[PDB]
């Protein structure tokens, strides 16, 4: 006979996250909250008034 | 980069089948769903459909009865079928790839070129190219105008080119216009320095693609 | 299934000026929307997803803003490459569904034409036709009247007109005004003319040429 | 000699030994500066700007 | 909670759907309904719990001077507690927030379960590994009518019944 299935989503992303129960959780997709490089320059921010 | 181009007749005869097919590059059409998407000249875009190879299509309702989307992996392409073409389906289509599930729903960022799709009974009735000199009569100093004509042919889609592409600057390939012969006239300039206008020499390549016809002229002084 | 409203069709607004496109759904959508630019006769090219989504190297000008069923796309800063057509789409609900495109066009100094004339080629003559081009080029606005002088008769009729849409680059256009005809081989009249009239001439501009 | 205050904004007075290279920032730090809209830096905690 | 064994490399526009597999061939096809209720629970509650963290900005530091040592520790003290508590807030909200989530998924999971299993109330018979059998032939007409919750148990209920009862 004919059969129907349910699933969900699986991919190739490695983005590890934690969680209070487990950590290092791989997921499908994810957000890094933190910025965490800069460009090592005391630029201006919209004019060269930086003295 | 993942890169759709197109590839169509120009021309269907108003009771066919057109075919249409667009090739991808450098991705693996089996893992992603394909769009294709039209537009009646300057007009609005209309979502004709999407076909995947391992799951079920869905097609446009006023198209529906009549689209058939397939998918070759051996080729790497994928082919719209649409039967019993009306005239006034007539227009540009677009092949674009749906992209996978991100936070923002599906995303369609590559698109094909857009080939132009016409229907008509009419034939495929090559150009006639004519250059157009300068003015020896004019200033002579800067600024100078070149150009060619591409006076009569059928089907719209028409490429212009100069100096197979080395010339990139000032270049103005007007839009075609319809003529009351039927036919369709299609002038292509550039302003170039006239000191230049002896050492260099200026040549356009016109291709029209389904007349498959490739005329390259002189534009001399 | 979905209608799309997107007000207005045509605008024109000088540069850095602010721009704001409506697109109104038929039914709600929980922002849903992208917003896409479409260069001339070129692949249309997404700007914003998610309706506040700013895609991947998009100038930040671009700013999408709304749920629901009203959305608004805002170019906070308008450049001289933003002239095009922008759509909506809807990936809500099947079948997707755009709009109608709003035409983005740029409010410039009045800038004058350069003007060319181009004689018929020996080889069409031969062919029985004969077709002579005024060419005006990086004038702004599009509203110029190319008239011809036949031995200082205007003509009826007998001369097609096309005008590039605006440059990119300058947002300047450019016009070719095409006298097609034979008659007599034009043997019949030598002297041939360009009446140019536009914005940017105080008084009209009109170059000429005769039997070669 | 004497200074007129003309314009009092939310500029800062860092203690650090850098040049100024033409950027356009906005948000900077004594270290450096780049551009990003997260919600979190562990980069400085003295800034400027959208931050 | 109830979470389940498998993934489905190859569907690729949803986070939820289906795989059929009729006469007309197989297939995976996303569940539009669940996961678009899933990216609005998903972006709405991203988005308070950010928008709870935007408040007022404030240059950080202060200096004194040495008969001031001890507003100084204080203020020091003032600036590092409030690092530590915005520092915590931030750990612990994104811990149980990516828990929770989790957890939320698998509920979306159950719900398109139960709600397939519901249509298909004897008509078909559970596989087990998170499937369903069909005692009668469902056709892509069928398999929509079940995807868009609108599946006609009666139109199948005899050639079911008359199957189900054949196989015992």
């Amino acid at each position: 006979g004919d059969t129907l299935c349910i699933g969900y989503h699986a991919n190739n992303s490695t983005d590890t996250v934690d969680t209070l129960l487990e950590k290092n959780v791989t997921v499908t997709h994810s957000v890094n909250l933190l910025e965490d490089k800069h460009n090592g320059k005391l630029c201006s921010i919209n004019g060269k008034q930086p003295i | 980069q993942v890169q759709l181009q197109e590839s169509g007749p120009g021309l269907v005869k108003p009771s066919e089948t057109l075919s249409l097919t667009c090739s991808v590059s450098g991705a693996s059409i089996s893992s992603y769903y394909w769009i294709w998407i039209r537009q009646p000249a300057g007009k609005g875009l209309e979502w004709i459909g999407r076909f995947y190879t391992s799951g079920s299509p869905n097609y446009n309702p006023s198209l529906r009865s009549r689209v058939t989307m397939s998918v070759d992996t051996s080729k790497n392409q994928f082919s719209l079928k649409l039967t019993s073409v009306t005239a006034a389906d007539t227009a540009v289509y677009y092949c674009a790839r749906e992209e996978h599930i991100t936070f923002g729903g599906v995303i369609v960022r590559y698109w094909g070129q857009g080939t132009l799709v016409t229907v008509s009974s009419a034939s495929t009735k090559g150009p006639s190219v004519f250059p157009l000199a300068p003015s020896s009569k004019s200033t002579s100093g800067g600024t100078a105008a070149l150009g060619c004509l591409v006076k009569d042919y059928f089907p719209e889609p028409v490429t212009v080119s100069w100096n197979s592409g080395a010339l990139t600057s000032g270049v103005h390939t007007f839009p075609a216009v319809l003529q009351s012969s039927g036919l369709y006239s299609l002038s292509s300039v550039v302003t170039v320095p006239s000191s230049s206008l002896g050492t260099q020499t200026y040549i356009c390549n016109v291709n029209h693609k389904p007349s498959n016809t490739k005329v390259d002229k002189r534009v001399e002084p | 299934d979905i209608q799309m409203t997107q007000s207005p069709a045509t605008l024109s607004a000088s540069v850095g000026d602010r721009v704001s496109i409506t697109c109104r759904a038929s039914q709600s959508i929980s922002s849903w929307l992208a917003w896409y630019q479409q260069k001339p006769g070129k692949a249309p090219k997404l700007l914003i997803y998610k309706a506040s989504s700013l895609e991947s190297g998009v100038p930040s000008r671009f700013s999408g803003s709304g749920s629901g069923s009203e959305f608004t796309l805002t170019i906070s800063s308008l450049q001289p490459d933003d002239f095009a057509i922008y759509y909506c789409q809807q990936y809500n609900s099947y079948p997707w569904t755009f709009g109608q495109g709003t035409k983005v066009e740029i409010k410039r100094t009045v800038a004058a034409p350069s003007v060319f004339i181009f004689p018929p080629s020996d080889e069409q003559l031969k062919s029985g036709t004969a077709s002579v081009v005024c060419l005006l080029n990086n004038f702004y606005p599009r509203e110029a009247k190319v008239q011809w002088k036949v031995d200082n008769a205007l003509q009826s009729g007998n001369s097609q007109e096309s005008v590039t849409e605006q440059d990119s680059k300058d947002s300047t256009y450019s016009l070719s005004s095409t006298l097609t005809l034979s008659k007599a081989d034009y043997e019949k009249h030598k002297v041939y003319a360009c009446e140019v009239t536009h914005q940017g001439l105080s008084s009209p501009v009109t170059k000429s040429f005769n039997r070669g | 000699y004497a200074f007129e205050i003309v314009s009092v904004g939310n500029g800062k007075l860092f203690r650090s030994e850098l040049s100024i290279e033409s950027c356009n920032t906005t948000c900077q730090t004594p270290k450096g500066a780049i551009n990003t809209s997260l919600p979190f830096q562990n980069i400085h905690p003295i800034t400027i700007g959208k931050c | 909670a109830g979470f389940i064994e498998g993934g489905w490399t190859g569907m690729v526009d949803g986070w939820y759907g289906y795989h059929h597999q009729n006469e007309q061939g197989s297939g995976y096809a996303a569940d539009l309904k669940s996961t678009q209720n899933a990216i609005d629970g998903i972006t709405n509650k991203v988005n308070s719990v950010i928008e709870k963290m935007n408040t007022q900005f404030t240059a950080v530091g202060k200096e004194f001077n040495h008969l001031e040592k001890r507003i100084e520790n204080l203020n020091k003290k003032v600036d590092d507690g409030f690092l530590d508590i915005w520092t915590y807030n931030a750990e612990l909200l994104v811990l149980l927030e990516n828990e929770r989530t989790l957890d939320y998924h698998d509920s979306n999971v159950k719900n398109l379960y139960e709600k397939v299993r519901s249509q298909l109330k004897n008509n078909a018979k559970e596989i087990g590994n998170g499937c369903f059998e069909f005692y009668h032939k469902c056709d892509n007409t069928c398999m929509e009518s079940v995807k868009n919750g609108t599946y006609d148990y009666p139109k199948y209920s005899e050639e079911a019944k008359l199957n189900r009862e054949e196989i015992d």
